[PDB]
RNA sequence: ACCCCCGUGCCCAUAGCACUGUGGAACCACCCCACCCCAUGCCGAACUGGGUCGUGAAACACAGCAGCGCCAAUGAUACUCGGACCGCAGGGUCCCGGAAAAGUCGGUCAGCGCGGGGGU
RNA sequence: UCCCAAAAUGUAACGGAGGCGCCCAAAGGUCACCUCAAGACGGUUGGAAAUCGUCUGUAGAGCGCAAAGGUAGAAGGUGG
């Protein structure tokens, strides 16, 4: 059926090396793909958001469990 | 009450027959679980209390009324509903019921010849094929509800079948020679 | 949010003395009677609070 | 010939050959030099002619089952959606793909079977021999 | 097969009758580039169970054994070939094909002799003594007779690789 | 079986906590009550009951706790977060706790 | 400084299983008892309380083993950015760079810290 | 919710499939605790499945419904 349709969104919002801020949202997902790392809190829809300022660092331990972190500048 | 002949009449007759360099490697009896059928072709809420009481006087230990496996096929199956009874006997009561069985259970059975000598559980264990329940010293048809069949399984700490059979026999188990 | 003769009924929130509305959708399916709760209005807080009207 | 239970509909696209050796399950084989679609009835025709030519044997290998549902034009118009749920199935064939293979019969007895089947295919083809030994 | 240059750019190879080949073992892995005709004449005989003298431009005769060929599609002419420098004691496992001699007693009766597996890979071929063929009795067979690798004579000093109960040859019924 | 211990590891946050964890190994008759740093895979105080015990193996529960806290004083420890394993916070382990909570 | 054991991390299969050997009171485990604190919708199996013997059999630790897993080149090819063409078309080629998967060689059954303990 | 969608996002058609207009006083909060499907071997109202037990088992289950993502250290199952 050519009926129904859904715009949807999702994806990563703050990539690597990006200097974020306390409140910015990092990535929007549906499950636990990118898991909350150091200085990275996780909303109810599995959304990652920053707790302070820093540099978005990415971390891949061979797929399976992704992690994002933040290293302050100062 | 038992236990003594459990060791004295078993372990010593192993290092003189087989060859154990350790007394801990000597086959032991871990536990005796007893399963009880109920429901399926006989869905009765009154039948629950039946075994629920009998089993609780033959072994001196309240049994748990397990449910279904959450599988629905084509015939009479559901999701969750009491359809079985587990009666684990490990410890002193294990030895009690056990003795009560070797001494009064098997010997007192109509048309009794023995139990299948062939090695059952090839992993070091052994299963029994008990049917009629009117062969026990605790089961009195003069004060019950009906007649069912109970299933007794033997769980031991044996490594091989050659080391299990002997354990059973020495402890107390006749075969059909 | 359709409201009809069917099951469950949007139940109000009241208090002894206090004056507060939690507004919680309940149901009459299984247990439907003991809708007694505890919700602190804008008084001294911590007060006998039920949603049963 | 036709699949036993799938989804229903499909798409369309051709890329270079992928999984067709030269000598598999038998001595002689037949390959495409042209990329196309092979209707199941075409296969059936081939298989059958090959049977005629080989009274006894049954050593005819056909590993190009048709797994592609194609739609069709009901009557006319164009108002309405996905049409012709069941018309025919196809078996995409790319150059290099081994469609047919046989064994047991001589040299002359293969040129014939193959030559015949070939007059039922929507693309040119060729016959080869043993000389390749990739994976086994 | 007199080997000449051996660059990395196939610019002076596609035009002329040259085919890109490589060779290795465990030490050196220098890429080569052999003649088309030479290979198409030699690989036809020794195939994958026979080494040939490979003299590189300068005076370097290095013995090797064909391992995996990556022939071209749409054409019968190969395009790439992998070589393995045989050691001395235990090189790599070689694949030996299965032929058939003597008329069977089931082919006459009405059935047909069918080899289920042409090529058969074994273990430890043994250098200097690589089995270029394999002779398996077929006459002892009748109708529905299955002959596995437990029935194939060993060329002395060779052990099998595949499962002992795998059907190599089988005589199928007519029709 | 080895799940219990790992329910208390992932559970106690290491980063956001900033605090120090204090593990305890009492699956037998020889506790370690080691003390480890959040970030650094090092060890600060860390008690030890294998060095004498005065013929005791159950009483010393209260001792190695007390000891521990005392030891912590010589380094500068104030906040502790407790990470046991298959231990349902009953007797011995609880002794270690109280001893190391009111002695520090 | 030597080794070893126990605990706890980094690392989260190139550090995993299977087979096999070694270990016997320093440590670890099984075992023994267990009316009570506590507890298994039944059973102190496991949780747990109090501790001898015995044993190391099992589990655990270490070591051998790479049969199977896991990881995984070189060479070539698939595909492709860009540049320029061919067939009615499905399609396909050339130049210039990037560059797989699979398979093959081979690679190794870890490595790197902190703390405590007991031995030479 | 998938696919189309051509690897950020987005993107049409009377293109290709399937759902919702609820439900749960607990299916919430928190705190503890348990580990699945399946097959084999062996057992009595069974003789396909299941009830039991012993093995194997990165989950081939489960998560109220549709689907994808995600989950074994739980977002699986129970109790105060
Ligand atoms: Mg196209
Ligand atoms: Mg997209
Ligand atoms: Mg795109
Ligand atoms: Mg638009
Ligand atoms: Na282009
Ligand atoms: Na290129």
């Amino acid at each position: 059926n050519g009926r129904d349709s859904n715009p949807k969104y999702l994806g990563v919002k703050k990539f690597g090396g990006e200097v974020v801020k306390a409140g910015n949202i990092l990535v929007r997902q549906r499950g636990t793909k990118f898991k909350a790392g150091q200085g990275v809190g996780m909303g109810r829809d599995h959304t990652l958001f920053a707790l302070s300022d820093g540099k978005v660092v990415f971390i891949n331990k061979g797929k399976g469990a992704r992690f994002i972190s933040i290293e302050a500048a100062q | 009450q038992l236990k003594t002949k459990y060791n004295d009449q078993v372990r010593p007759a192993l290092m003189q027959q087989f060859g154990y360099s350790s007394v801990m490697a000597v086959p032991r009896i871990e536990k005796i679980v007893v399963n009880e059928g109920l429901g399926s072709s006989k869905e009765d809420s009154k039948a629950i209390d039946k075994a629920a009481k009998e089993l609780a006087l033959i072994t001196l230990q309240k049994p748990i009324i397990t449910k279904a496996k959450k599988s629905i096929s084509n015939f009479k199956l559901r999701q969750g509903m009491p359809v079985g009874i587990k009666v684990t006997l490990r410890g002193e009561r294990m030895y009690v019921f056990l003795e009560k069985l070797i001494n009064i259970g098997l010997p007192r059975i109509r048309d009794f010849r023995g139990i299948n000598p062939n090695a059952f559980d090839g992993r070091g264990n052994y299963n029994l094929g008990i049917k009629e329940q009117l062969i026990f010293p605790e089961i009195t048809y003069d004060m019950v509800d009906k007649t069912r069949g109970m299933d007794i399984t033997i769980v031991t700490t044996a490594k091989t079948d050659e080391e299990a059979r002997a354990l059973l026999q020495s402890m107390g188990l006749p075969f059909r020679k | 949010a359709k409201d009809g003769p069917r099951i469950i009924v949007k139940m109000e929130s009241s208090a002894g003395t206090g004056f507060y509305y939690t507004t919680t959708k309940n149901r009459r399916n299984t247990q439907a009677k003991l809708e007694l709760k505890k919700y602190d209005p804008v008084a001294k807080k911590h007060v006998v609070f039920r949603e049963k009207k | 010939k036709r699949t036993k239970f799938r989804k229903q509909f499909r798409g369309r696209m051709t890329g270079d050959a992928k999984g067709g050796d030269y000598v598999a399950f038998g001595d002689y084989g037949l390959i495409a030099m042209e990329p196309a679609w092979i209707k199941s009835n075409q296969i059936e025709a081939c298989r059958i002619v090959m049977s005629r030519h080989f009274r006894r044997g049954g050593k005819i290998y056909i590993r190009i089952f048709p797994d592609k549902p194609v739609t069709k034009k009901p009557a006319e118009t164009r108002m309405g959606k996905g049409k012709g749920a069941v018309e025919y199935w196809v078996s995409v064939v790319k150059p290099g793909r081994v469609m047919f293979e046989v064994a047991g019969v001589t040299e002359e007895q293969a040129k014939e079977a193959f030559r015949l089947a070939g007059h039922k295919l929507p693309i040119q083809t060729k016959m080869v021999k043993r000389e390749v030994y990739d994976e086994a | 097969m007199e080997l000449t240059a051996k660059p990395r750019t196939p610019k002076q190879k596609l035009d002329e009758s040259m085919i890109a080949a490589v060779a290795y073992n465990k030490e050196n892995n220098v890429s080569f580039a052999l003649d088309r005709k030479a290979f198409d004449r030699a690989f036809r005989q020794q195939s994958t169970t026979g080494l040939f003298d490979i003299t590189v431009e300068g005076g370097e005769t290095f013995p090797a054994l064909v391992k995996a060929v990556q022939m071209d599609k749409r054409k019968r002419a190969p395009i790439h070939v992998d070589f393995y420098m045989v050691t001395y004691g235990e090189p790599v496992e070689v694949s030996v094909p299965v032929h058939t001699t003597g008329r069977s007693q089931g082919e006459v009766q009405g059935g047909l002799v069918d080899i289920v597996v042409h090529n058969l890979q074994i273990v430890a071929p043994g250098p200097r003594r690589i089995p270029q063929e394999l002779v398996v009795d077929v006459t002892k067979m009748n109708i529905g007779d299955h002959i596995t690798a437990g029935d194939i004579k060993l060329p002395e000093g060779c052990t099998l690789a595949a499962d002992p109960e795998l059907t190599v040859v089988s005589v199928l019924p007519p029709r | 079986r080895r799940k219990l211990r790992t329910r208390r590891k992932v559970r106690t946050t290491t980063a956001a906590s900033g605090r120090l964890r204090l593990s305890v190994y009492r699956s037998s008759k020889h506790i370690y009550a080691q003390i480890i740093d959040d970030s650094r895979g090092q060890t600060l105080a860390a008690a030890s009951s294998a060095a004498l015990k005065s013929g005791n193996k159950t009483d010393t529960a209260a001792a190695v706790g007390k000891a521990l806290a005392a030891a912590a004083a010589e380094k500068g420890i104030k906040q502790v977060v407790f990470d046991r394993g298959s231990y349902k916070y009953h007797g011995r382990v609880k002794a270690l706790a109280d001893a190391a909570r009111e002695g520090g």
